[PDB]
């Protein structure tokens, strides 16, 4: 009577939220048939909901193509990391004896400053190491082996007959 | 050619800045007019117009730098192709595309006063709510729509998809470098940083807009207050329910269904 | 051409060289394209230095390099798309393309044509002067 | 489960594959014969014709590019097949035979 | 024969012929079923080309492939089912099978008969005139 | 050294000789490293004994492993971390360096340093008498 469930709208809104298991709001259904209808758009909501999981796990990976520019990327932009660690930790390691050596007096904040810079030089010259090593062995994995295992079959098969 | 295309390069990268700066000022100041109209001043202040005409000239120059965006690309795909005349670069889809930029960056709130009358069935209890509202409503909101211009301020300064050399390796391997392969890339290299920005903007978004939506056919401060939004956007998006909180209008509504949808897409995505 | 460009082009441009001594190796593509994941036959690795070069050595070097690397960076370069759509239709290979198949295809496959204007286009490009067609003097005749 | 239970099995994806080919020779020699056409045409209107009407030069000009991104999506779909196609070759099949021929070799 | 039906047959014959001569050849039919995922034996082609066939040598071609397509289109509820029915029994390749080994499996396997029918079947049976049943006598006796 | 520190490593030793020998030898590595996932060739078996060889001798007894232990659980060491950031832009392999190169990484590469330092460090460096460097005595001299 007073145009809840009547309402076309309230009914459109009522079966966007059973299906997608949020609630339902104010609104509850005052015959069995309504309740029938709520449960059988659930079911359907929950098993719907499974196969998009299945789903979006296959559509959002790339093709081979798309690694094989993935990884030239990648390493061309590794190289010159593990080229500026380097030369940071050569400088450090230059200035911490030219200041520890090669002067008349010794003063000790620089000193400390620059042992205090060489640490962190090795360590992100580390941690760039590790990030290039983690790129080559995922990297030399999607080689096929068809191919390959037919040459060597055909290769096996010649040196056998001659 | 190279001199040409590298100028051409240049001065589209330029016009994007552009446009991005003159949109988000149009934001920020719709957002500060309609947070003191309910208060400090109405809508018949000089106020209002005073901060009404800066939103109308932000809105042509900001179509101005869009045209002027689009003949600079009409001009560089002729030079790629490899073409003499403009009227070839013309199909129905570059059309189409073009007139929707323009309309949708062409809504904003003009200058004026005018009104309208809201009916809004209360929550809970269903009493019957009569009001007089403002035709700003209907015509600010629909202004968030311009955030799509800093997917493309974000694509044209990346570093890493603008190589000469990268790009040279990619046409010898057929492939393309469109929206679908930074996506994939992105969600790759770092999936969590994509995944908390997009959720935090979308979270103080919505809190907002429900409020703005819903503080006219409220009395009780149940749904106008930005803690209470704040509350219920969390629970909708991560399907626990609605408490003793439901709009009272239709706005509410849609926003809460958009919440809903992102919501379960988000969580396939953290599954995986 | 811009410093920039050229800093960016011999920098990855000193890549596939294990050794900075200027000048390519058979070997040398072959191990970069097994960091990256590949491993061409020895046939098609010669293929792919064979497709671009001028000197008949084997070997290029930084004028051919940019001279390929100023294009595959365009959009459709209206040459390679007509080579292409005749290897479709032919068959061995070497090159030529029977009178009557094309006359077939033209007439029948997709947006079909007319008795005319397949009869005018056989009767153009008749410098062979047999069935056999060339279609590969086709090309830089009705595109030049 | 139903991750589980959507996949096909080896006899299913055996005659996929051919189905999947099949459909996709067609299209490959719609789209060249596409483009060879709006080539000549496009000669044709722009040498042989005694005056010129740019309209239509402009036209043909206009659909010879979307014959050619025609022709190249569709090679792309062909190529996406084998891909997932050759996946299917078992290893231990030829691993036997392959053993035996190395020890047959090495024995004589 | 409506004539789509052969248009088709021969657009599939288009397959398996990556030459343009018309005639299947042993390794264009093992390129082919590597190209759709498969790998087969030498002898197992061989067997696939011989099962049909009716020249001498190893050709078949178009008159020589449509003849099985009719009957592959069809439900096999022929003598075809009673050949796997008498092999699942029949020990060695050969194609004999001993008398109480039918007298057991008939009396004792699934839908038992009785002594009577089996000593019936048995009599009727009796062409062999030993005990070494040949199953293909017997099947087109039954059949026909 | 701890009573509980001397026991210790002793069965990390029996693991690796699973025979009673005494002595580590380049085939009971061989077998634990398969036992554990990897397959290392025998090259760099090799070269793993080598470098915690004792004198000369291609064996390892269980003093030999003392003296490598107790020193990989020190953290930075100062030594080998400069040793890499040496062969990091050597080339060729031999062990040293053109001063040319090494002028223009100091100069350009990272954090930079002035034409100052750098003539500086390249004249306390003159320890040579030609372009190569030999950074080995190099690291020692620096380190002190
Ligand atoms: C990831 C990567 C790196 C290089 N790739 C690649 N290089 C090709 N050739 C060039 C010839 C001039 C050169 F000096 F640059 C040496 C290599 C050709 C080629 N192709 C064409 C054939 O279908 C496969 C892809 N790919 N791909
Ligand atoms: C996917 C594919 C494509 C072809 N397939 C296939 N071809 C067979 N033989 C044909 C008969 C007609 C012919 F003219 F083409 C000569 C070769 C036999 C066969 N079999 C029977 C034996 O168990 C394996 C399946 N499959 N399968």
């Amino acid at each position: 009577q007073q145009d809840v469930t009547s309402n076309f709208l309230g009914a459109m809104w009522l079966i966007s939220i059973t299906f997608l298991s949020i609630g339902y709001g104010d609104m509850v259904p005052n015959t069995y048939c309504g309740k029938g209808v709520c449960l059988l758009t659930g079911i359907m909501g929950a098993g719907c909901t499974a196969l998009v999981v299945a789903v979006v796990a296959r559509k959002l990976e790339l093709t081979k193509a798309e690694k094989h520019v993935h990884n030239f990327m990648m390493d061309t932009q590794l190289t010159k990391r593990v080229k500026n660690a380097a030369a940071n930790v050569l400088r450090e390691t230059w200035l911490i004896y030219k200041n520890t050596k090669l002067v008349k007096k010794i003063d000790h904040a620089k000193v400390r400053k620059h042992q205090r810079k060489f640490l962190q030089a090795i360590h992100q010259l580390r941690s760039v190491k590790m990030e290039q090593r983690k790129l080559n062995d995922q990297a030399n994995t999607l080689v096929d082996l068809a191919k390959t295992q037919n040459i060597m079959y055909d290769m096996i098969s010649d040196l056998n007959e001659r | 050619k190279l001199g040409h295309r590298r100028a051409l390069f240049e001065k589209r990268k330029r016009l994007s800045d552009y446009a991005l700066i003159f949109g988000m000022f149009g934001i920020v100041v719709m957002v500060i007019e309609t947070e003191l109209s309910w208060g400090a001043y109405d809508k018949a202040s000089l106020y209002s117009l005073a901060l009404k005409c800066l939103i109308s000239l932000s809105t042509i120059i900001l179509l101005g730098l869009i045209i002027v965006y689009h003949a600079r690309e009409i001009q560089l795909f002729m030079v790629d192709n490899g073409a003499d005349d403009w009227r070839i670069a013309m199909t129905y889809e570059r059309i189409f595309f073009i007139c929707l930029e323009i309309l949708v960056c062409a809504i904003h709130p003009i200058p004026g006063n005018y009104t309208f009358t809201w009916t809004a069935r209360l929550a809970f209890s269903y009493a019957p709510s009569t009001t007089t509202a403002d035709v700003d409503i209907i015509l600010s909101i629909p202004m968030f729509l311009r955030l799509y211009l800093i997917a493309r301020v974000m694509l044209l300064h990346s570093k890493l998809f603008t190589d000469a050399s990268s790009r040279s390796i990619g046409a010898l391997n057929k492939i393309n470098f469109n929206t679908r392969f930074v996506m994939k890339t992105l969600m790759t290299i770092c999936p969590g940083t994509v995944l908390l920005v997009f959720s935090i903007s979308l979270w103080i978004i919505a809190a907002w807009t429900v409020r703005a939506c819903e503080r006219y056919h409220d009395q009780q401060d149940v749904t106008s207050n930005f803690l209470g939004a704040m509350w219920l956007i969390s629970i909708t998006f991560l399907s626990i329910g609605y408490g003793d909180m439901v709009p009272n209008t239709y706005c509410g509504k849609g926003v809460c269904l958009l919440t809903g949808i992102m919501g379960a897409g988000c969580t396939a995505l953290v599954v995986a | 051409l811009t410093e920039e460009q050229i800093a960016e082009f011999k920098e990855a441009f000193s890549l596939f060289d294990k050794d900075g001594d200027g000048t390519i190796t058979t070997k040398e593509l072959g191990t970069v394209m097994r960091s990256l994941g590949q491993n061409p036959t020895e046939a098609e690795l010669q293929d792919m230095i064979n497709e671009v070069d001028a000197d008949g050595n084997g070997t290029i070097d930084f004028p051919e390099f940019l001279t390929m690397m100023a294009r595959k960076m365009k959009d459709t370069d209206s040459e390679e798309e007509i080579r292409e759509a005749f290897r479709v239709f032919d068959k061995d290979g070497n090159g030529y393309i029977s009178a009557a198949e094309l006359r077939h295809v033209m007439t029948n496959l997709g947006e079909k044509l007319t008795d005319e204007e397949v009869d005018e286009m056989i009767r153009e490009a008749d410098i062979d002067g047999d069935g056999q067609v060339n279609y590969e003097e086709f090309v830089q005749m009705m595109t030049a």
